[PDB]
């Protein structure tokens, strides 16, 4: 179905009161004053802003930002080097580069993230089989500095141990949906 | 053997119409180095047209010559113009790439490359 | 019926007289099929059309009807369709499409996956 | 939601209609943000019997595409006219508010 | 000041988007689709879901389509808020801008409380849909559909029965609808001609056939029918989201397929079969089978198209992306005849033009 | 237990308002005009 | 194959076996194909490896501690589909996808066993045999690799 | 709200402090770029936005793609995000403050 | 009834199908191979010089008024020595129907422009040449759109590296963004994903 | 195992430290290197050995799904124990 | 109408590259050899085109593998070995062609593991 939005039904019906009207609308400046009073209204309105640094924007722990290299309770290490999270990364941000650890043990000796290639889509730690890399909550890691931005296995363990308050949290409120 | 022209019978047809575009590059020059203000002699822009001319004389095909001639007359037109500015008529000139040697022995001092 | 002062398409006018140009259009189309050859296919089909088009015209005189069972919008619409029709007849005359089959292709040009 | 209840007036003069009731911000009448734990169901092909992949595979189903006149091979092309479809039936005017 | 020719120089977003889709999977390549059309995210993705799903010959669920009609319906208000003020800052008129952009930020809000990510969700996948939508967020949406009205309608009361903004839109770009369709255009830019066309209705691609809307039709080819025009589909589009929420089936989300689809984080860590299908699927992909197709949806702009040629590899050979803009700019310079700087401004405001999808 | 989607409640959504509501409002404009002609001629006095 | 798994039962573990420094053999995935004692048998000539028991209790391997410990020992690395037993060089170093392969041959020996190098960002991360049925048929010794 | 901070746009080059290159810088409008940072008057600030402005981002590899604008103009603040959330912009452009706020210029000159 | 495969009906495929015979029969000395697939996209393959005719007909012909240019794409397939596969999307919007009109070309092969059939095909034409390198004849301007105007090279074909040939820069010795050849801090890493495993035998190429 | 190198810098848990010609020490002048201080190596030797009844058992890490695919060990060796691929936690049985 | 070129076709000209990586440059053309980790062989049956490789060298920042050529990345894939020689003859490429490798058909049977009197009696099962 559709329906016209500019179309007059039909013209020719006019007399001196609807002239009267429209000479009033022109003259007076009618259908000005409407404006002008929604902007008043809007002047005594409740503004929408918010003190930023003490008062924030409302997320979800879904919200995917910073990331962070993740570890068990017992504090190993919960990557593996399964080089798959760099295998559908689509900015080919991810390097890996795995040995054994002297222990016995499939495990990385780099683990490296260039920020500047991230799109922050997710799809690493959806595809990561032990939840080992996350995307967490931090949006609040600008720099004055590009190599900053390029991480390492120990920057990402340095993310994880600080934000894993947050990120079991989140992690714990939105699995039974991934 | 046996295959379409584009707009010219045979090679001497086509010399014909690189010596038009030669001819409208060599008038352009002064005008271009005038109204963006390059800092070259008209000397040496149309030396570096003879020069990207020479780079292709080897060529005997007259389709590749039409070509080229057509992909001439774009830049041609893009420099008349001013939508392109003065980088890209200075990129010609190569005026920060250091001379890529031509010799054995320099090639093997830095490089594996032939 | 009436003249419908507002045909919903900009820049189409109205054709107060139709039932007049349909038949004028149709006609020379039916008069420049002649000149094509029988064994063409365009002649057959178009000659249908037209036929069709022709006798609903002659059929209903309200436009309203005639656009209903004329199944191209408002009669407007059917008009110049009729006159593209027509250059279109006159184009395929000069163009000879019902020869046969130029330069079939090599055999790996239309075969994929490759 | 603190407004006076004149300029709440003078607002809803000057708009011209009554936007107590709508309003621009949330206070309560949104959902919260801690919820309660989802059990997510579960699609058919999750049967445990009577499903088997290669009864459900659409991948497969597939076929290349069925050709007329291939110049390779010798294919041939009172013949009544054809459209690629029958004309697209016109449009019907709307009814709960046509002519806006 | 007044113009005789417009020779669009494009070419400053233009990154190689089609050569890196042909180096990148199908999963790879959706956020693309996402950075395309830049304030419509989740159509681009949509109709690149939707072409790959034709290539798979595989359908998602109810669910799935009953929520991605939902976000395409939200993508639509979104475009329109944004073309709507964006055109009234370029005319002069910056308070729209300001009053709707709070709504975006709600929008934005069920954006990544769904996904993760304001704006570039990669929500929308081939099959079906990443991930369930939360508890408490169809009542949120409510919240926010009943009091929309009143926001456009403050929008429409200060610029439509206005005297500068009809004497800046009204016979400005008038386009004749032959001239339409021989340019190419689609959408707005033709229902504003008059022509009824609208692939929601002609070739309803998710459940539109099952939901009911009108469309918008202009009958002067001016910048103020199809200024209405978009008012009007954001008003519809709100009508639609009254649906999608009543009915909203319970069901998977994505296809129950995992050859095509991945499976659940838990069937993934008791299951082998699972776990084999996790890993392909996020390292090599699906291998979708050789053919091509044209797929097209209503963009909020016009008609979204993908042509996309396969092959039996994880990945795709070509993917053109068909732009509504690339045809609105090159008939620029035919509906600025006549006109002045100001109304030439407009008509750029008029397009709902955006770069990433013209250049791409 | 059993399952939970965030399904619509039962009795659907409220009816959600989507037509155009400018309201019709003002004087009549014989009225307008009769108060600036009246503070005009009183001006004049 | 099919996409899901209505297994819900308890999966089994079997012992690991320590061969030599070069094959690792994980036998908690050994699909029992047999075809390593038969590379053993026929074409190394070794006959030491078997497999012992019945049942899914059959266990393939040496019923002792034995190096299988050959100059044809890691053709069975790409025998095995699976990866019951692997490199040890080679362990949880890279992965397939990352990896270019350029075709060359081998200068151990003067046999001219066909050979692919893989690599990884500029290194050297493993040997593998070529096909060529003259030289190296589908085999290569151990140094080489 | 930016202009809470003192923070409004200006639409010529002359009359700005700042630039926020807020999406991909291509090979064909870096020529552009670099003008506009030119014409800017100094003391001037850019800030980068964005991985496809920080480093080339989603686009790195393409062939009309600048991997950075740090190639073209002096950043001297980065903020990542694809894209980055206004509240992260913003926090950014406070950190900017923050070093435009110890440049102790004065001091040094008199130490010369 | 299946519900994860997709619905399939076949009055569609018949229809196109008939169309199909229309056409090869209509306009026979351009055509080749009409085409319907599993899904119901007609697909008519078409000789070069067959272009303006062909596309004039299903713009202009009552039962065929394809007269909306959707798409004028191209596609290299280094393999066949008329490498590029040039390709027509229409829509008919009196049918409520889509057609693909094909053509094929080669370096030094080019073919006519449409211009004077759908004006929509300037800047796609445009577009084509720039990325792929077919010039089209009598078209108005023919100039780039996309690529840089200092530039060499036809992107999107196959033998064409993604990462390109020069990089640009700002230099302080001469005060401009100059072009240096290329010098990559990470080489892009080639992944080779491909199974050796046949996945759908009805697309198996025989010897 | 934070132990330092002669040169002043302290080393990873994957051995990294640089030279001391290594030039490549400038970036850490009025800097430093991010390292771990937690080494998950010494870590998970911190944690005891889990006994059990059976030869065969399972380990995710604990969550369910929120640790790691189910894997089972067997423990009929005596000399040592069992060990799990993705966490690193011991079993043994009496 | 038609004309007679005798002439190689040349397209170096057109393809906008330097002199470079045409001149200087080496091309493979062949059936890459299957993976003796899988037993499929379907990665096979495409001649493909690589280009000789360069030298890559560590990032000095990261140790990221650097590169100063574009067509390291490079791969080209075509049904036959005519088409890929056309190709670079047309492209100004020299090339070294390695021929088709196809595997020795061969004489099963699950009858010779129990022979009376051959070799073949395999002592296991
Ligand atoms: C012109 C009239 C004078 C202004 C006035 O007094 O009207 C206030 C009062 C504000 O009404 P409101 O918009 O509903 O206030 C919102 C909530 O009350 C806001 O609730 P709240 O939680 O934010 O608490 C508000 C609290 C906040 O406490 C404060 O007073 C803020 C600090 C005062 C300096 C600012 O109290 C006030 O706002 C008192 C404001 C009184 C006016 C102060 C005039 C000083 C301006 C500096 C002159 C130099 O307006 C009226 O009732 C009369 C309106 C007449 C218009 C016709
Ligand atoms: C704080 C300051 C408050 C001042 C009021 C601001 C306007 C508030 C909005 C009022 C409104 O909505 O009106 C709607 C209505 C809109 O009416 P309408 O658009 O619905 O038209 C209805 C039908 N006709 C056309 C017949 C009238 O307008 C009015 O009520 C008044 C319009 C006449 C205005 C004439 C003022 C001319 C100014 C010069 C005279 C001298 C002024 C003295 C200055 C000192
Ligand atoms: C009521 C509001 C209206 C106020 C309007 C009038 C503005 C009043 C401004 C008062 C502050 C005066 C200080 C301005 C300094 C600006 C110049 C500057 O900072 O550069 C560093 C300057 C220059 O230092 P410099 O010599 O080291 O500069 C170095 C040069 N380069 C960059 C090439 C290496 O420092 C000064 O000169 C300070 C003394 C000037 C005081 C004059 C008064
Ligand atoms: C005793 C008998 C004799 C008595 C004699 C007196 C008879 C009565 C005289 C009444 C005349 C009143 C003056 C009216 C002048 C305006 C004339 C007019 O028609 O409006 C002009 C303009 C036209 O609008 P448009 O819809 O396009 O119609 C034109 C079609 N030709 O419309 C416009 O101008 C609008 C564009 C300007 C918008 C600017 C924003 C205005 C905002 C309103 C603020 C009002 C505040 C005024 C306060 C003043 C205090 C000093
Ligand atoms: S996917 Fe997870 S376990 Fe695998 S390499 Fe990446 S972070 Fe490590
Ligand atoms: S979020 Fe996406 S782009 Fe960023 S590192 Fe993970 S996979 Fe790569
Ligand atoms: S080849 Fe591998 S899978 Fe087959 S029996 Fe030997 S160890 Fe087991
Ligand atoms: S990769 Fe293959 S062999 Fe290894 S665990 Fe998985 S299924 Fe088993
Ligand atoms: S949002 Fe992402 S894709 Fe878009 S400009 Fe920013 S970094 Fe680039
Ligand atoms: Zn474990």
């Amino acid at each position: 179905t559709y329906k016209y939005v500019n179309k007059k039904e039909q013209e020719s019906e006019v007399d001196m009161k609807s002239a009267t009207d429209n000479a009033a609308r022109i003259l007076m400046w009618t259908e000005l004053i409407r404006g002008l009073g929604m902007t008043l209204s809007y002047l005594f309105r409740e503004p929408a802003t918010i003190n930023y640094p003490f008062e924030k924007g409302p997320l979800s722990p879904r919200f995917r930002g910073e990331h962070a290299l993740r570890r068990y309770p017992s504090g190993e290490e919960r990557c593996i080097a399964c080089k798959l999270c760099e295998a559908i990364c689509p900015a080919q941000a991810i390097t890996i580069e795995a040995e054994p650890r002297a222990d016995g043990s499939r495990r990385t000796t780099r683990y490296d993230i260039d920020m500047t290639k991230c799109i922050y889509c997710g799809f690493c730690q959806e595809a990561c089989p032990v939840d080992a890399i996350v995307e967490g909550p931090n949006f609040e890691f600008s720099t004055e500095t590009h190599e900053e931005l390029l991480y390492n296995k120990e920057k990402l363990l340095n993310n994880g141990d600080k934000w894993e308050a947050e990120i079991a949290a989140n992690i714990q409120a939105d699995y039974l949906y991934r | 053997t046996s295959v379409k022209p584009i707009f010219s019978r045979d090679l001497n047809e086509a010399k014909r119409r690189v010596r038009e575009l030669y001819r409208a590059w060599y008038r352009e020059v002064p005008n271009t180095v005038h109204l963006m203000q390059l800092d070259i002699t008209v000397k040496q822009g149309r030396d570096k047209v003879r020069e990207m001319f020479m780079k292709n004389a080897h060529v005997t095909d007259p389709r590749v010559v039409d070509l080229l001639v057509i992909k001439g007359k774009m830049e041609l037109q893009e420099t008349i113009k001013v939508w392109k500015q003065r980088t890209h008529v200075m990129r010609f000139f190569h005026e920060t790439e250091t001379p890529r040697p031509k010799d054995f022995l320099s090639k093997f001092y830095m490089g594996h490359d032939p | 019926g009436l003249l419908k002062k507002t045909t919903g398409l900009v820049g189409l006018a109205v054709c107060d007289t139709p039932h007049e140009r349909l038949t004028i259009l149709y006609t020379k189309t039916l008069d420049i099929l002649k000149h094509f050859p029988k064994h063409a296919a365009y002649r057959k089909y178009t000659e249908q059309i037209t036929n069709e088009k022709l006798d609903m015209v002659k059929a209903e005189p309200d436009v309203k009807k005639l656009e209903a069972l004329l199944q191209g919008g408002e009669v407007e619409e059917v008009i110049l369709q009729a006159e593209k029709e027509l250059s279109l007849a006159r184009k395929m005359l000069k163009w000879k499409p019902w020869e046969p089959l130029v330069e079939e292709p090599p055999a790996n040009q239309w075969k994929w996956p490759i | 939601a603190s407004a006076t209840r004149v300029i709440q007036k003078l607002r809803n003069w000057a708009s011209g209609q009554d936007l107590q009731a709508k309003l621009q911000l949330r206070y309560q009448e949104i959902a919260k943000r801690t919820q309660p734990p989802p059990k997510l169901p579960v699609g058919p092909s999750h049967k445990l019997s009577n499903n088997y992949y290669c009864t459900r595979d659409g991948r497969r189903e597939v076929v290349p595409p069925s050709i007329i006149m291939s110049s390779q091979k010798a294919l041939v092309s009172e013949k009544k006219a054809v459209t690629p479809a029958p004309p697209m039936k016109r449009w019907e005017l709307s009814k709960d508010q046509p002519y806006l | 000041e007044m113009v005789r020719k417009c020779d669009p120089h494009i070419g400053l977003l233009h990154r190689g988007t089609e050569k890196l889709i042909e180096y990148k999977t199908y999963l790879q390549a959706l956020p693309y689709f996402d950075r395309l059309d830049y304030v419509s995210m989740m159509c681009n993705e949509q109709a690149y879901s939707i072409a790959v799903e034709k290539l798979l010959n595989i359908q998602p669920p109810p669910r799935a389509q009953w929520i991605r009609v939902l976000f395409g319906e939200i993508t639509r208000i979104l475009n329109h808020i944004m073309a709507v003020t964006t055109h009234a800052l370029d005319i002069g008129a910056m308070t729209p801008f300001f009053w709707m952009f709070e709504e975006r930020e709600k929008m934005f809000e069920f954006y990544e409380r769904v996904s993760g990510a304001r704006m570039h969700a990669a929500y929308i996948r081939p099959g079906g849909v990443h991930q369930d939508l939360p508890l408490g967020l169809l009542d949120d949406i409510y919240e926010f559909s009943k009091n929309f009205s009143l926001r456009i309608d403050e929008v429409e009361e200060m610029l439509t029965n206005n005297r500068i903004w009809r004497n800046r839109t009204v016979d400005i770009g008038v386009v004749t609808a032959e001239d339409a369709l021989n340019y190419g255009f689609s959408g707005v830019m033709l229902r504003g001609s008059g022509i009824q066309w609208d692939l929601r209705k002609t070739q309803p691609y998710d459940v539109y056939d099952q939901v009911e809307f009108d469309v918008p039709i202009g009958s002067r080819g001016d910048c103020y029918d199809r200024y209405l025009c978009r008012v009007e589909e954001m008003r519809q589009s709100l009508r639609i989201i009254e649906q999608c929420l009543n009915k909203m089936p319970p069901g998977e989300i994505k296809v129950d397929d995992a050859k095509v689809s991945p499976p659940k984080r838990a069937e993934m860590k008791t299951s082998m079969e699972s776990l084999i299908h996790h890993f392909k699927l996020y390292t090599e992909g699906y291998q979708v089978p050789p053919g091509a197709t044209y797929t097209a949806i209503e963009a909020p702009k016009g008609e979204f198209g993908v042509y996309l040629v396969s092959d039996g590899s994880s990945r795709p050979y070509r993917c053109k992306i068909k732009a509504p803009g690339f045809a609105h700019l090159a008939g620029l310079d035919k509906m600025s005849k006549g006109h002045m700087l100001a109304d030439v401004v407009a008509i750029i405001g008029t397009q709902d033009i955006v770069f990433g999808e013209i250049d791409r | 237990s059993k399952v939970k989607q965030d399904m619509p409640p039962p009795g659907g959504y409220g009816p959600i308002d989507y037509k155009r509501n400018l309201p019709r409002r003002g004087l009549s404009g014989y009225s307008m005009f009769a108060v600036g002609i009246g503070a005009l001629i009183f001006g004049y006095w | 194959g099919s996409d899901r798994s209505r297994f819900l039962e308890g999966k089994r573990a079997v012992e690991d076996k320590n061969i030599g420094p070069l094959v690792k053999t994980i036998m908690t995935r050994c699909i029992q194909c047999t075809r390593c004692i038969r590379f053993a048998s026929e074409i190394a000539g070794v006959d030491d490896l078997g497999t012992t028991g019945r049942g899914n209790d059959m266990q393939v391997g040496t019923y002792i501690e034995k190096m299988f410990m050959s100059e044809l020992s890691g053709n069975v690395i790409d025998i095995c589909p699976v990866g019951a037993l692997t490199s040890k060089p080679y362990a949880f170093t890279a992965r397939p996808w990352e990896t270019r392969k350029t075709e060359s041959i081998d200068v151990m020996d003067a046999v001219g066993s066909n050979i692919v190098v893989s690599t990884r960002t500029g290194e050297v991360m493993r040997i593998l045999p070529r096909m060529h049925e003259d030289i190296n048929e589908e085999w290569i010794s151990d140094k080489t690799r | 709200d930016m202009d809470r901070f003192g923070v409004v746009f200006r639409a010529s080059p002359r009359q700005a402090d700042v630039m926020i290159v807020a999406g991909t810088l291509t090979n064909k409008m870096a020529p552009a770029l670099r003008k506009v940072y030119d014409q800017m008057p100094e003391p001037r600030y850019v800030v980068s936005m964005g991985s496809c402005a920080n480093g080339g981002g989603y686009y790195h590899y393409s062939y009309s793609v600048v991997r950075g604008c740090d190639r073209i103009v002096p950043v001297d603040i980065y903020v990542p995000g694809c894209p980055p959330t206004a509240e992260a912009l913003l926090y950014g452009i406070l950190q900017l403050q923050r070093k435009i706020k110890r440049e102790q210029k004065l001091k040094i000159w008199y130490r010369r | 009834k299946r519900p994860t495969v997709r619905p399939r009906s076949d009055v569609t495929h018949k229809q196109l199908s008939a169309f199909g015979e229309y056409v090869a029969e209509i306009l026979p000395k351009y055509v080749q191979q009409v085409q319907v697939s599993c899904l119901d996209e007609l697909e008519i393959c078409i000789h070069p010089d067959g272009v303006i005719p062909t596309l004039t007909f299903l713009r202009d012909h009552t039962n065929a008024q394809f007269k909306s240019l959707a798409d004028l794409t191209a596609v290299d397939v280094p393999t066949r020595q008329n490498r590029f596969e040039i390709v027509y999307n229409l829509l008919s919007l009196r049918f409520n129907s889509r057609i693909r009109v094909k053509t094929y070309a080669d370096e030094l092969t080019p073919i006519d422009s449409i211009v004077s059939v759908h004006i929509a095909a300037n800047w796609y034409e445009r577009e084509v040449w720039d990325m792929f390198g077919v010039f089209f004849f009598n078209h108005p301007d023919l100039r780039r759109i996309l690529t840089d105007y200092g530039f060499e090279g036809h992107p999107f074909r196959k033998d064409f590296p993604l990462t390109g040939y020069v990089e640009l820069r700002y230099d302080d010795e001469v005060k401009r963004v100059v072009a240096e050849p290329v010098e990559l801090a990470q080489e892009f890493r080639k992944f080779d994903l491909n199974s050796p495993w046949e996945a759908f035998p009805a697309y198996r190429q025989p010897p | 195992g934070v132990q330092v190198s002669p040169s002043g810098e302290k080393i990873t848990h994957t051995g990294q430290v640089y030279d001391e010609k290594d030039y490549r020490r400038v970036r850490f002048v009025d800097r430093q290197k991010e390292v771990n201080e937690n080494f998950a190596i010494d870590l998970i030797a911190q944690q005891p050995v889990n006994e059990v009844e059976h030869r065969i058992i399972a380990c995710d890490g604990g969550g369910g799904a929120l640790g790691h695919p189910k894997v089972y060990i067997n423990l009929d060796k005596e000399t040592k124990t069992g060990t799990c691929g993705y966490c690193g936690l011991q079993f043994k049985q009496h | 109408q038609l004309i007679t070129v005798d002439e190689k076709l040349d397209i170096t000209t057109l393809t906008g590259v330097p002199e470079e990586h045409i001149k200087t440059r080496k091309v493979r053309i062949f059936v890459p050899a299957r993976n003796n980790m899988q037993s499929g062989v379907n990665n096979t049956k495409k001649w493909k085109m690589e280009f000789d490789t360069r030298e890559r060298w560590e990032n000095p920042l990261m140790g990221w593998a650097s590169t100063a050529d574009p067509l390291s990345n490079m791969v080209l894939t075509f049904s036959a070995k005519e088409d890929a020689i056309a190709f670079a003859e047309k492209n100004g490429w020299s090339y070294d062609v390695e021929e088709k490798k196809v595997p020795k058909p061969k004489s099963k049977s699950y009858g010779a593991n129990f022979s009376w009197n051959k070799r073949t009696r395999v002592s296991t099962k």
